[PDB]
C-alpha cells in the first residue's frame, strides 16, 4: 500500500477511525486490520489508474500519491452512508487520476531528491536500417 | 529494391474491419477470417455497429523511381 | 426458464413472492405455476433480446442471465403497482439487453467453465474462388 | 466468484449483512448461502464486463476486482429498497467496469507480484508472405 | 387473438378484470365478451405492428407477444381513467412494437422449439442473367 | 360509418354515452342519431387520414379502424369539457393515423381471411418501350 | 515545503489553525507537526503541477507559490468539514495551478531580484547540419 | 510592493483594517506586518500576470496598479469569510489582469508624465541579410 | 485627474460624499483627498482603456468623460457596500470604455468647440518606392 | 446641449425635476445648474452616439434629439435610484443610438423644413484617373 494506517488516522483524525473501523471487525472492538485492507484496496485503484504509463512496481513514488491514497481510502471506508464533502473529494481525486492516466497531469515527484518514476514507453516507432541518411559521411 | 517492395503493396488497399467493442472472442475470429475473404466480386453483410473501411497501404507513382534508376544506368 | 421458482423465492423473498402471486391464481391460496409462467416469459423476453447474435437454444448458459431473468420477471409480476426502483432495475436489465443485442457487451460465460454461448455467423462474405492469390506457389 | 463472502461481512458489517440475508432464506435464520449467490452473480457480471480483452479464467486477479465485486453484490443484495449512495457506488462501478472493457482503464495488476492478466489479440493482421522487404539481405 | 382471456385473467386479478368489464357489458353482471373483443382489438394492433415485416398469419408465436397482447388490452380496457404506471407500460410496449416493426428488434421465437416467424423478403433484388460470372467455367 | 353505436356503447359505457348525448339532443331524452353522426364524422376523419394511399371505399377494413373510429368520436363527443386521458388518445390516435398516412406503419388487416386493403399506385414510373434489353433473345 | 508554518500560522489565525490540529495529533494538544505534514502534501500537490515546464528543485521560488502553498494546505488541512469560501479558494488555486502548468500563465518571479525559475525546453527540435545556408559565405 | 499600507488604510478605513489584522498577528495588538505582506502577495499576484508582456522591474508604474494591488490585498486579507462584494470586485480585478496579460488591455500609464512601462518584444522575426531589395540603389 | 471634486460633490450630493468619505480619513473628519485620490485612480482606469487608439495627454478632453469619470470614482469609492444601481452604471462604463478601446463608439469632442482628440496611427503600412505607377507622367 | 432645462421641465414635471435637484446642490434650494449640466452630459453622450457618419456640430438638428436628449438627462439625474421605467426607457434610447451609429436608423430631421444633418463621406474610394472609359467619345 502506497500510505500505512499510521498516515491515515493522522490526516484523519483517530477517534473517527476507530468509529468507522469498529463495526467492521468480526469481534466489535478498535481494530487495525479494516483500514490496512481499504488503503491496499486504494492502492490497488491508484495503480490500476497509474499502470498505464508507469512501470508499477514504482522506483520513486510521488509524494502526492499518500494523499491520494488516503482520501480514496476514506471513502472506501464510508460506503455505507458518506458525507457529501467525502464524496466530491473522491470525485476530485478520480477526475485528478483519471487527468494522470490520460497525460494531462503527471503525478509528481519524490519531494526529498526530486525524482519521477519511470515507465515503459509510450510511443515507440520501427523503421528498416538508415542508409543515405546524413550521418553516411561517405558520398557527399 | 524500394521500387519492387513498393509494387509488393501498391494498388491493394488494406482491409480493416473495426468490431464493436465487447463482441465475444468468437465473433472476432469469424470477422477477421470474412474481412481476409475479401477478393473478386466480394459481398457480404455486416451488423450495423461494425465498419470495414479501405485504407491505402502505398500512395505514391513510379515516376521518382524510374527517374533514379534511367539516371544511374 | 432460464431461472427456476426456488431461485426466484430466494433473490427476492418468498413471502412477499406469495403477497404478489396469491392474488393472481383463481383460489386464491398460494400457487407456483404464475411464478413460472412469469420466469417465462422473462426468459423469452431475454431470448428475443439475445436471438440476434446467438444460437438461441444455448449451449453454455450465461451465469448473470439468471438475474437478468429474475429481475423482468419480478417487473412482470409487479405490473398493477410497482415500486420505482424496481422500474428503475427492470429500464436497466432492458438497457443491458439492448447493448447485449447491438454488440456493446458480451453476455458473459459459464462460471463453472468460462465457456461463452456460440452463435450465428453475425459477418459473412463469399467471393469468387482465390486465383494469382500469394498462396499459389506456382509461376512467382 | 472474486470475492469470498468472509470478504463481504469485513468491508460491510457483518450484521447489517445477517439483516440484509435473513428474509431470503426459506427457514428465516441467518444464512451464508444467499451472500455466495450474490457474489457469483456480482463475478458473473464483472466477468462479462471483462471477457471484451481478457481471457476470462483470469491467471492473476487484479486487486481492485474484490472490491468491484463486493459493491455489486451488495447493490445485488439491497435490490428491494437501497440507499442512494448504494445506487450511486454501484453506477460508479458500473461505469468504471465500462470504461475497462472500451479500453479508457486497466483493471490492474495483482498487488503481489504486479503481474497483469493477459488476454486474446485485440487486434490482429495477417497479410501475404513478405517479399523485396529489407530483410531480404540479397540484392541491395 | 394471441391471447386468451383465461390468461388476461392471471396475469392481471381476475377480481380486477370483472371490476373493469361489469359496467361495459349491456346487463351489468361481470362478462367475458369485453375482454375477449378487447384482446381481439390489442391482436389488432400488434398484427398492424408486425406485419411490416412478417408473413401475418404467424406460422410460429412468439412467446413475448402473450405479454404484448394482455399489455395492450388492459391499456384499452382502462381507457377511461387509467393508472399512470399502466400509461407507462403501454408506452413501453408500443416502443417495441415500434423497435420490432423498424428492425432494432426481432419479435422472439415460440419457446418450445425456438422456431422464428417467417415473412415476406424485405429486400428483393433482380439483374440480369448473369454471362462472364466466374461459374461460367468455359473459356478462363 | 367504420364503427355502430353497437360498439361504441360496449367499448365505452353505455350510461355515460347516454349521458354525453342526451343534452346534444333536441327533445332532452337520450338519443341514437347524435352518436352515429360522431362516428360517421369520426369515419371521415380516417378516410381523410387513409385516402393517401388507399382505395377509400374499402375492400377489407382493418380490424383495429373500429378502435381507432371508436376512440375519435368519444373525442369528438367530449368537446365541450374532456377528460386529460380522452385528449392524450386523441393524440396518440391522431399520431397513429398520420404515420399511416406517412407509410411508418400499415393499418393492419381484417383479423378473419388477413387481408390487407388495395390501394392506388404509390409510386409509378413510365419510360420508352425497351430496346435492346437482355430479354431480346435476338442477336447476342 | 514552500511555506513554513509560521506564515501558515500568520495568513491563518494561529488560534484557528490549534482549533484545527489538536484533533489529529495522537496526544490530544496543540502539535506542530501536522501543520509541516500538510504543507509538505500541498508543496508536492504544486510541484507535480509545475514539474511540466519546470525544473522542479527550483532555483528561484515565486513569491506567489507561499500563497498558493498556504491555501492548498489550508483546504487539506478542512477536510472534514470545509467552509464554502474555502472549498471556493482551493478550486481558484487549482485553476490557477492548471493554468500555469498548460502556459497560459507564467507562476512568477521572486519579488526580491525579479528572477524567474528556469526550465527545461518545451520546445526543442533538431535537423542535419545546415548546408547551402546564407551563413556559408563561400560561392555566392 | 506596489501599493503601502498607508494606502491600505487610505482606500479601506483604518479601523476595519485594524479589526481584520488583530487577529493574525501573534500577540493579538493591532500590528502592520501582516498588511504589508498580503500587499507583498498581492504585488506577486500583479507581477506574474504582468510579466507576460512587460519587463517585470517596472521603469514607470502604472497608476492604476496601486488599485489593482488594494483590491487584491484586500481580498487576501479577507479569506476567511468575505463580503459577496470583495469576492465580485476580486473577480473582475482578475478578470482586468487577464485581460492586460493577453494584450486586450494596456495597464496604463504613470498620471505624472503619461509613461508606458516598457517590456520585451512580444514578436519577433528574423531573416537572411536582405539582398535583391528596393534598398540596394545598384543595378536598377 | 479628468473630473475634480467641486464636479463629483455637485453630480452627486456633497452631504452623502462627506458620508462617504468621512470614515476612510484618518482623523475621522470630512476630508477632501480621498475623492481626488479615487479621481486620480478613476482618471487612470479611463486612461488605460483610451490609450489603446489616443495620445494618452489628451489635447482636447471629450466633455462626456468628466460623467464617465465621476461614475467610476463614485463606484471606486463604493467599494464596501454599493447600491445595486451603482454597480449597474459601472458596468455599463466599463462597457461604453470597452467598445471605445475596440473602436466601435468615438468618445466625443470637447463641446465648445467640437475639436476630436488626436492619437496615434491604428493602421500603418509601407511598402517599397512607387515605380511605374499612373503619377509618373513621363513614358505613357 | 440639444435640449434646454426648459424643455426638460416641461417633459418631466417641474416639481419632480425640483425634488431631484434641490439636493444635489451646494445650498439645498432649488437650483437650475445641475439640471443644465446633466442636459449638456447627455447632449455629450448623444454627439459621441452620432459623431460616426455625421458633421457633429450638427447644422439641423433632428426633432427627435430633444427627446432623446432629455430621457437621458433624466436617467442621469436619477443615478442613486432610478424607477425600472427609466431604466428601461434609458435602454431603450442607448439601443436607438446604437443603431443610429451602425446605420439602421436615420435620426431623422428638422420637423420645419424636414432637412437631414449632413456628414463626412462614410465611403470613399480614389482610382487612377479613367483611360479607355466610355466617356472618352474618341476612337470608337
Amino acid at each position: 500500500n502506497y500510505a500505512t494506517v499510521n498516515d491515515l488516522c493522522a490526516r484523519y483524525t483517530r477517534t473517527r477511525l476507530d468509529i468507522l473501523t469498529r463495526p467492521k471487525t468480526a469481534d466489535g472492538q478498535p481494530d487495525d486490520a479494516v483500514a490496512e485492507q481499504a488503503l491496499a484496496d486504494a492502492s490497488a485503484f491508484i495503480d490500476g489508474y497509474l499502470a498505464a504509463r508507469f512501470v508499477l512496481p514504482l522506483t520513486v513514488v510521488p509524494s502526492l500519491l499518500k494523499r491520494q491514497c488516503c482520501v480514496v481510502a476514506w471513502f472506501y471506508l464510508n460506503e455505507s452512508q458518506p458525507t457529501e464533502q467525502i464524496t466530491a473529494t473522491y470525485r476530485d481525486t478520480v477526475r485528478w487520476l483519471e487527468q494522470v492516466r490520460d497525460g494531462k497531469t503527471d503525478p509528481g515527484v519524490e519531494s526529498r531528491t526530486a525524482a519521477s518514476p519511470e515507465g515503459e514507453d509510450l510511443v515507440q516507432v520501427q523503421s528498416d536500417p538508415p542508409v543515405f541518411s546524413r550521418k553516411q559521411k561517405g558520398f557527399i | 529494391r524500394d521500387f519492387a517492395e513498393f509494387l509488393e503493396i501498391y494498388g491493394l488497399p488494406m482491409r480493416v474491419g473495426k468490431y464493436p467493442t465487447g463482441s465475444t472472442n468468437r465473433e472476432k475470429a469469424t470477422l477477421m477470417q470474412a474481412v481476409m475473404d475479401i477478393g473478386r466480386r466480394a459481398g457480404g453483410i455486416i451488423p450495423m455497429g461494425m465498419t470495414l473501411d479501405f485504407q491505402s497501404a502505398a500512395d505514391g507513382q513510379s515516376d521518382p523511381f524510374m527517374a533514379m534508376i534511367g539516371w544511374a544506368e
